[PDB]
RNA sequence: CGCUGAAAGCAUCUAAGCGGGAAGCCCGCCCCAAGAUGAGGCCUCCCACGGCAGCCGGUAAGGACCCGGGAAGACCA
RNA sequence: CGAUGUCGGCUCGUCGCAUCCUGGGGCUGAAGAAGGUCCCAAGGGUUGGGCUGUUCGCCCAUUAAAGCGGCACGCGAGCUG
């Protein structure tokens, strides 16, 4: 298992035997590794990777004390990278060659407060045939008497989204080290300016 | 297989035997192995 | 005359072998120790029993084809919630847990047969990390 | 009428040294370890092995001839050793030793290649007949039984793997 | 569906034992999750402060308030 | 009976399995292909339309299939009427 952080910047599309291949661009590494997780200390494997270089005066001592340890600059974010040992002490995009497949994980774009219709697909009601005041509304809910109650799970209106959300087995179209650039086919979760991770597919 | 709660010999080659917990009808003749349910 | 009530005392740390035994008989012995009933100066009303702890506890044994045949159940509360795993599968997932049930059920309901069951410790494998409550062996 | 108080002749030389729920058996081509009921006594005499049994109870006499059948399939084992016969049928249907393994051709898309488990060894004579052949009478049959499982007789045509022996009983097409 | 195999000299997938075998079962994938009160683990930071398992006060590592905001958001978070 | 709102539709599901399809099987009067019959199996799936208030049903065009039942003939402090 291999990964890296990496920030999402935008889509365009490249043209590759003469198709037109939509892609998001990430800006991956550099990711220095700031702690190891170990069998003997931990009880499992991972890599603490750090991303993106942080003005010193925003760390506190805690912080400072942790990033000292293992001799590295500031950092403004950590994340494990779980089954992963590399070999060196900073994690670049080099790991991954153009035809990989990589899963991305990102905090998708926040509804808010999403109606059953958008959050859930419901076909709420008609708009017109006497309709009353329930073009968008999820209809009923549960039976009678028994069971006398709505389960758990029901699918209702609520928060929708900023949720952590992988997409997987996305083919690596492109990478450019120079610039720490990933090209992914397809699209990734979350903001332009979004934290994503990038690992090598679970999909065979 | 027949599946039945009569289960019988139906010819003389027939064999009426127990397996884990039921009745088998089991022959030569495919058409008569028998399990009892 | 009043019936004598026993002030605070100093609980027994005992040690158990569970290995051979057959599990639910070993357990109504455990929440006899739990309970503190072999105790003279036995109260109802307060925690004053044993603290029992067991090795050996993935070894417990059991009759017939329960194995296979015994299922433990779960409801989560959703629709379709309701899990059975079987002895056999237990035992090779997280054995110490059907002898930790067999005494559960076998404890009263309430605020202080939950507290009683803390007082049990359930370990797979001959060792446990209670050396310092120094428990004595009993043989039950 | 009674296989269980049979005496078990042992050939010179293979000897049987018996143990707590199991007697072991070695000889000329190997060892076989049989795992016997502790409640039956396994007795060895010259040049014989004998198994008793503490009663007359079902289930006595029911481990009674086993345990003196296993033990006797491991004597010859180990002496004379097991083999079973399969016959190839059918036009285009034939096999070849590929190394130690097996590779049969037998009308699907693609040769079908059996590995030995150990103590098996597979020999082709012609391309029409293959042996499974070893120590453990248990494990050979099993693995001709796989073998045959491959492309079972045909109820129509002689095509197909056929234990050697293995009548043809074909009902009518058309 | 078998292999080996008695009881029952034969036979038997079974009584001892072993194998094969479903979109189904367990796991594997994705998401939540230590109020898992059984409240877990690792890294790092602070420190033995005055007065009278308690109390009063001033600090420590840090945190909150306030403000500029945000593809975060009903509010709050 | 000092009130437990009714058919049908829509919406939203969830469950049973006596299974419509897909997966695994035995028997066949199973050559093959296609079927028939029984067994295991509830994970998922199970179309759009004409008629009629209809449920149902008939029909058109497809389909792997166009399953059958329970939930106050599920669901009117959810809508229709
Ligand atoms: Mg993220
Ligand atoms: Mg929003
Ligand atoms: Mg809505
Ligand atoms: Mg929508
Ligand atoms: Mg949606
Ligand atoms: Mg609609
Ligand atoms: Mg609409
Ligand atoms: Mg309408
Ligand atoms: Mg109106
Ligand atoms: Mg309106
Ligand atoms: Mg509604
Ligand atoms: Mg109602
Ligand atoms: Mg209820
Ligand atoms: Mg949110
Ligand atoms: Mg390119
Ligand atoms: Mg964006
Ligand atoms: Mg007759
Ligand atoms: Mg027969
Ligand atoms: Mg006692
Ligand atoms: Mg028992
Ligand atoms: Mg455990
Ligand atoms: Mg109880
Ligand atoms: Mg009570
Ligand atoms: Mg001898
Ligand atoms: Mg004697
Ligand atoms: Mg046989
Ligand atoms: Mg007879
Ligand atoms: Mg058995
Ligand atoms: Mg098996
Ligand atoms: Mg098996
Ligand atoms: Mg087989
Ligand atoms: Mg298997
Ligand atoms: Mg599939
Ligand atoms: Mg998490
Ligand atoms: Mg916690
Ligand atoms: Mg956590
Ligand atoms: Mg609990
Ligand atoms: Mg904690
Ligand atoms: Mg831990
Ligand atoms: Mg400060
Ligand atoms: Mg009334
Ligand atoms: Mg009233
Ligand atoms: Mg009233
Ligand atoms: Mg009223
Ligand atoms: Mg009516
Ligand atoms: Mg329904
Ligand atoms: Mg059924
Ligand atoms: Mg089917
Ligand atoms: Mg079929
Ligand atoms: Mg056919
Ligand atoms: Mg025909
Ligand atoms: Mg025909
Ligand atoms: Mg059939
Ligand atoms: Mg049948
Ligand atoms: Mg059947
Ligand atoms: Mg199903
Ligand atoms: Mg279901
Ligand atoms: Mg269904
Ligand atoms: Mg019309
Ligand atoms: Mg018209
Ligand atoms: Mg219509
Ligand atoms: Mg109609
Ligand atoms: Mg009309
Ligand atoms: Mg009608
Ligand atoms: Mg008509
Ligand atoms: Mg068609
Ligand atoms: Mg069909
Ligand atoms: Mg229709
Ligand atoms: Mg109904
Ligand atoms: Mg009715
Ligand atoms: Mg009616
Ligand atoms: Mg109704
Ligand atoms: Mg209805
Ligand atoms: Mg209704
Ligand atoms: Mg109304
Ligand atoms: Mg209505
Ligand atoms: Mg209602
Ligand atoms: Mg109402
Ligand atoms: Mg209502
Ligand atoms: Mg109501
Ligand atoms: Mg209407
Ligand atoms: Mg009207
Ligand atoms: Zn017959």
């Amino acid at each position: 298992m291999k990964g890296i952080l990496g920030v999402k910047v935008g889509m365009t599309r490249i043209f590759r035997d003469d198709r037109a291949v939509p892609v998001t661009v990430i800006l991956a590494g550099p990711c220095p590794v700031v702690q190891r997780r170990t069998p003997e200390k931990d009880g499992y494997t991972a890599v603490q990777l750090g991303f993106l270089p942080q003005n010193p005066k925003r760390v506190n001592r805690p912080l400072k004390g942790h990033f000292a340890k293992a001799g590295v600059e500031p950092v403004r974010i950590l994340r494990e990278i779980r089954d992963f040992n590399p070999e060196g002490d900073t994690v670049t995009v080099e790991i991954f060659k153009p035809g990989e497949r990589v899963d991305v994980t990102g905090t998708s774009k926040g509804r808010g407060f999403a109606g059953v219709m958008k959050r859930w697909n419901f076909a709420g009601g008609p708009d017109s045939h006497g309709a009353h005041k329930i073009h968008r509304h999820p209809g009923s809910i549960g039976n009678r008497k028994t069971p006398g109650r709505v389960y758990k799970g029901k699918k209702m209106a609520g928060h929708y989204g900023a949720e952590r959300v992988t997409v997987m087995n996305l083919e690596v179209v492109d990478v450019i080290p120079e610039e720490n650039l990933l090209l992914v086919k397809g699209a990734v979760p979350g903001p332009n300016g979004g934290l994503v991770i990038v690992r090598e597919t679970k999909k065979a | 297989m027949k599946v039945r709660a009569s289960v019988k010999r139906i010819c003389d080659k027939c064999k009426v035997i127990r397996r884990h917990g039921r009745v088998y009808v089991i022959c030569e003749n495919p058409k008569h192995k028998q399990r009892q349910g | 005359m009043k019936t004598y009530v026993p002030k605070q005392v100093e609980p027994r740390w005992v040690l158990i072998d569970a290995e051979g035994k057959t599990l639910g008989r070993l357990a109504t012995k455990i929440a006899t120790l739990l309970r503190g009933k072999h105790r003279p100066d036995w109260t109802p009303n307060v925690a004053m029993g044993d603290f029992v702890v067991v090795v050996n506890a993935d070894k417990i044994r059991v009759t017939g084809k329960k194995l296979e045949q015994k299922i433990y159940t779960r409801y989560s509360g959703y629709p379709g919630g309701l899990k059975k795993i079987p002895l056999e599968k237990m035992l090779a997932t997280h054995p110490e847990r059907v002898l930790e049930h067999a005494v559960k059920g076998m404890l009263p309901k309430g605020p202080l047969g939950r507290r009683l069951f803390k007082r049990l410790k359930v370990y797979a494998g001959p060792d446990h990390p209670h050396q310092a409550q120094r428990p004595e062996k009993l043989e039950v | 009428s009674r296989i269980g108080r049979l005496p078990i002749p042992v050939p010179k030389g293979v000897s049987v040294e018996v143990a707590p729920g199991r007697v072991k058996v070695k000889g000329p081509k190997g060892e076989l370890e049989v795992p016997v009921s502790p409640e039956m006594r396994v007795v060895v005499e010259e040049g014989v092995v004998r198994v008793e049994r503490p009663s007359d109870e079902r289930r006595h006499k029911s481990l009674h001839g086993l345990t003196r059948t296993l033990i006797a399939n491991a004597v010859k084992g180990v002496s004379e050793g097991y083999s079973k016969e399969l016959l190839i049928k059918g036009i285009g249907y034939r096999a070849r030793l590929v190394g130690r393994a097996l590779e049969l051709t037998v009308g699907f898309s693609h040769p079908v290649v059996v590995e030995p488990p150990e103590g098996i060894t597979f020999e082709v004579p012609e391309p029409t007949r293959v042996r499974v052949s070893g120590i453990d009478k248990q494990k050979v049959g099993q693995v001709a039984a796989n073998i045959r499982a491959i492309r079972k007789p045909s109820a129509y045509h002689e095509k197909g793997i056929y234990y050697a022996g293995e009548p043809v009983r074909l009902k009518p097409g058309k």
